[PDB]
RNA sequence: GGGCAAGUCUGGUCGCAGCAGCCGCGGUAAUUCCAGCUCCAAUAGCGUAUAUUAAAGUUGCUGCAGUUAAAAAGCUCGUA
RNA sequence: CCUAUCAACUUUCGAUGGUAGUCGCCGUGCCUACCAUGGUGACCACGGGUGACGGGGAAUCAGGGUUCGAUUCCGGAGAGGGAGCCUGAGAAACGGCUACCACAUCCAAGGAAGGCAGCAGGCGCGCAAAUUACCCACUCCCGACCCGGGGAGGUAGUGACG
RNA sequence: UACCUGGUUGAUCCUGCCAGUAGCAUAUGCUUGUCUCAAAGAUUAAGCCAUGCAUGUCUAAGUACGCACGGCCGGUACAGUGAAACUGCGAAUGGCUCAUUAAAUCAGUUAUGGUUCCUUUGGUCGCUCGCUCCUCUCCUACUUGGAUAACUGUGGUAAUUC
């Protein structure tokens, strides 16, 4: 039974573990599985202590500091690549991306880079000239259909509103006779 | 999904005068059992009452006319009723045996290769006839007017014209192994 | 426990005017949600493989909708069971055939080839005319096509020749007395003819006394009255079975005729 | 013998790109001459290379004499293979269906449940049980 | 055995064994048994059990009966 | 549907009305503040009895009538019984959860994992009821979706129901 | 098909039930050749359920950094394809069963002008109508921030979809 952010003191407890608490691997939306969870503090009960050397010493552990277990996935966002050099964002990624030479993946090596998201391309420039095209098109198509009715509205009135002057004059005749 | 009985049961179990009267219609028309009597007995009680209800309806009712003129036509397309009378008073006067004559069996006995009405049921049951382009195997078939104009030998009856099955061959084997000594 | 709405639909307890069979297929096409209420609606798959019968299986009709050969109301359809209501044209984009969904006086959908002149406009008797927010009048028809800026002389139950190419309404026909109205529903389904009378009641439940073309005068409510234009002025062609009214003793004289008279 | 495919209710199915008709063949005393013959016979009627003619129907009428079939002369095999029920492909076998058969696939759905990621391990989780 | 169609059969049994919804046989010259035989009945069904509908005007709305067979209160006012 | 060998019932717990607001998808004694004593019954209320799912419809009867509706449909109700939450537009989901109550499992004893009134099938009970079947093709269904999946369903089996 | 038949008794006429008499629909006795149709764990256990399985899903269009597969074609992010994975939706419905509830369900008729609704059908998307221009200095528009899955390994776990 593992340990998480706040299982407080060391005695193994059980909490109604929802999505949003650790020591838990969820299985369904709307499911809250109460499972046994070991205390965040350590008395003696553990088989494994998950520990992290945040600062090393001076005489090396071979397994941890002389050994190296690296990892390979690089930035699939644009600006992480740029900022460390104090390099700008209008002057793009400008190749520094971690393209991954992956050999015999067919019979050749690919060299695959993470296809960067949050990245404005000329396709995005095509779509930026396609998106607010439609927004500016929407302001004018709203304006077009308004003026079509306004002429249609007022020209009908000259038969309708002229009847009002026809009825005011015969109101005073109906008061007369 | 939906099924029904096509025979009928009277409320009197032993009415021996009726029980031997039902023996007549089997012997007069070639029936299987009293069920073949009770099958048309199941129908004809409904036929008279349908004739009775339309008679008691007010005239110029489409449910009297359009249903009834169908019922006039349906009884005449099969040729049981004739439409020279064609009113509900005479439909109260029809009987079982008008249908039995319009069965396939008696028309085979009337017309064709039947010597008996034992024989006439056999020629349908042993499929010697085609009433159309149709090997018809049902003796209670009750026919129409045009139906009595195409009853022939079947082409599966190898006598009177037909592809041999195994029987005229056996009757040939009565002369080619019954007389061929092997 | 009815813990949500039913996402399934079987046969025979299905609408009869779709002319489905008995339990031969144990499920219904089940039309989608859309512009019209679900009983008015007709699946494409009934019109495709059960009325025109160019297909025979369902996954073909899915791929026929992936062919996108179907334009209902002049608009591209990839729905096998599109909720298409009344006077809805169906453009079969490969055979070049337009068919507008109107009802017969027999009680069946009419496979009814209107001219492509008559396909650009359909007549929708309006559902509402409302002054929307910021002082803006509207018309919204029975197929819920929200159209801003109506006509400034229309009132309720006017028929708009709905431009099926655009929406964005074209010219109207005012709700007038004596108009041609394909009366639909009840014992008066599919009956076209002049109005000649309308009866009013405060509250609800107004009946409309309609005398059709054959002379059958009948009082049937305005819900059963869909106006299709002007009196003695149709705007599409008349459907099969004359689209007015038929008697059943005459209908046998109809049903005896073209069977074994053709080819 | 005396076959005579009677193409009743011919339908130029333009939106499925095919010739669509009812096959109605006649017989002396033995109904239903075989289907691919009827394809090859409906071939030379229409000169259409009958492995695009995907027929079905073919129930034998009582008394020999006649058989009603059905014909879909697709105007191409691409016109065939686009429309094509798989049991019409399996009507005269030139394509067939899945033969896992159906319970191992329902078993593989029990395998993706248990861990996240690596469907190969979950295919491998369904691979080891064969009982 | 009748009702209930078809054995005043043939044998045995002898108020036994059984049968018989009911009415009933069998106590020795058994048409009721038990069988044979013959016949009848329906028939790929037929028979039983139970259930219910009619028959049943024995629940009577149509359409019950209430002097003596069941059924006018001890009598009267008197409300619903 | 049955019962007067059920005649009065309903609130101390709001029973019923108002006002006021709370809350709830919202009408509402919903809810209380508060006020009123209401509200209702021999036309059988109140209460009790009914395998009372109800109805579309079903069988029979000259008619009049009489029996059925768990039962290929509709609507309702539960998935062991309650309770509480959740998700989503829609679920107190038992092919969710949480706990309880009555059951069922692994246990290495810590704990872990469970509810066929889904198809079957199994037992159980009985007089009494079939594949632990095949297919997602037909039917439809859900999807991001033609694609797929589906014991829905189809398919045969079982099957003198008839 | 609007029926009756037998039984009270010394005999008779009654009343009057008895029993025969047909429908049925399970249970069953016995028997059964074809071919078409088919009800079937409701009764009794809304009993427990073993097991088999009963809602999945990618579009030219969310994210390809599969350890994949296939290629020179690669760089700005580049892969043809693409497990997964994260993301989008169903999973509530379906089936099953009627235990339950007696104006309750349900049925017919009405109304929400009390109420909420994914989806789909249609409109709506420049703006702050300029803070009487930050929205020209608010300089992020050619676009933002960090933060996880798959990936990896360390793993612990009698056992767990841990």
């Amino acid at each position: 039974f593992p340990m998480k952010q706040g299982v407080l003191t060391h005695g193994r407890v059980r909490l109604l573990l929802s999505k949003g608490h650790s020591c838990y691997r969820p299985r369904r939306t709307g499911e809250r599985k109460r499972k046994s969870v070991r205390g965040c503090i350590v008395d003696a009960n553990l088989s494994v202590l998950n520990l992290v050397i945040v600062k090393k010493g001076e005489k090396d552990i071979p397994g941890l500091t002389d050994t190296t277990v690296p990892r390979r996935l690089g930035p699939k966002r644009a600006s992480r690549i740029r900022k460390l050099f104090n390099l700008s964002k209008e002057d793009d990624v400008r190749q520094y991306v971690v393209r991954k030479p992956l050999n015999k993946e067919g019979k050749k090596p690919r060299t695959k880079a993470p296809k960067i998201q949050r990245l404005v391309t000329p396709r995005v420039l095509q779509h930026k000239r396609r998106r607010i095209a439609l927004k500016k098109q929407r302001t004018k198509k709203n304006k077009e259909e308004a003026a079509e009715y306004a002429k249609l509205l007022a020209k009908r009135m000259k038969e309708a509103k002229e009847k009002r002057q026809e009825q005011i004059a015969k109101r005073r005749r109906l008061s007369s006779l | 999904w939906v099924c029904r009985k096509t025979y009928v049961t009277p409320r009197r179990p032993f009415e021996k005068s009726r029980l031997d009267q039902e023996l007549k219609l089997i012997g007069e028309y070639g029936l299987r059992n009293k069920r073949e009597v009770w099958r048309v007995k199941f129908t004809l009680a409904k036929i008279r009452k349908a004739a009775r209800e339309l008679l008691t309806l007010d005239e110029k009712d489409p449910r009297r006319l359009f249903e009834g003129n169908a019922l006039l036509r349906r009884l005449v397309r099969i040729g049981v009723l004739d439409e020279g009378k064609m009113k509900l008073d005479y439909i109260l006067g029809l009987k079982i045996e008008d249908f039995l004559e319009r069965r396939l069996q008696t028309q085979v006995f009337k017309l064709g290769l039947a010597k008996s009405i034992h024989h006439a049921r056999v020629l349908i049951r042993q499929r010697h006839i085609r009433v159309r382009k149709q090997v018809v195997n049902i003796p209670s078939f009750i026919v129409r007017l045009d139906s009595q104009k195409h009853i022939d030998f079947s082409l599966r009856s190898p006598y009177g014209g037909g592809r041999p099955g195994r029987v005229k061959r056996k009757n040939a084997k009565k002369g080619q192994g019954g007389a061929g000594a092997g | 426990m009815a813990r949500g709405p039913k996402k399934h639909l079987k046969r025979v307890a299905a609408p009869k005017h779709w002319m489905l069979d008995k339990l031969t297929s144990v499920f219904a096409p089940r039309p989608s949600t859309g512009p019209h209420k679900l009983r008015e609606c007709l699946p494409l798959i009934i019109f495709l493989r059960n009325k025109l019968k160019y297909a025979l299986t369902g996954d073909e009709v899915k791929k026929i909708c992936m062919q996108r050969f179907i334009k209902i109301d002049g608009k591209v359809r990839a729905d096998i069971t599109y909720p298409a209501g009344f006077m809805d044209v169906i453009s079969i984009d490969k055979t070049g055939e337009n068919f507008r969904l109107i009802y017969d006086t027999k009680g069946r959908f009419a496979v009814h080839r209107i001219t492509p002149e008559e396909a650009k406009y359909k007549l929708c008797k309006v559902r509402k005319i409302f002054v929307g927010t910021k002082g803006i009048p509207h018309l919204v028809t029975h197929d819920a096509r929200t159209i801003r800026y109506p006509d400034p002389l229309i009132k309720m139950n006017d028929t708009i020749q709905i431009d099926l190419e655009t929406g964005k309404i074209t010219d109207f026909i005012k709700f007038d007395t004596g108009n041609l109205c394909m009366v639909t529903g009840g014992a008066n389904l599919g009956r076209i003819g002049v109005i000649t009378n309308r009866e009013r009641h405060p509250g609800s439940f107004d009946v409309v006394h309609v005398k059709d073309a054959n002379g059958n005068s009948f009082a049937t409510r305005l819900s059963n009255i869909f106006v299709i234009g002007k009196g003695n002025k149709p705007w599409i062609s008349l459907p099969r079975g004359k689209g007015i009214r038929l008697t059943i003793a005459e209908e046998r004289d109809k049903r005896l005729a073209a069977k074994q008279s053709s080819g | 013998d005396t076959v005579t495919i009677r193409t009743r209710k011919f339908m130029t199915n333009r939106l499925l790109q095919r010739k669509q008709m009812v096959i109605d063949v006649l017989h002396p005393g033995k109904a239903t001459v075989p289907k691919t013959e009827i394809q090859e016979k409906l071939a030379k009627m229409y000169k259409t290379t009958p492995d695009v003619i995907f027929v079905f129907g073919f129930r034998t009428h009582f008394g020999g004499g006649k058989t009603t079939g059905f014909g879909m002369i697709y105007d191409s095999l691409d016109y065939a293979k686009k429309n094509e029920p798989k049991h019409r492909l399996a009507r005269h076998g030139l394509y067939e269906k899945k033969k896992t058969s159906r319970k191992q696939r329902k078993e593989r759905k029990n395998r993706m449940k248990k861990v996240r990621g690596t469907a190969k391990a979950n295919v491998g989780a369904g691979k080891k049980p064969k009982e």
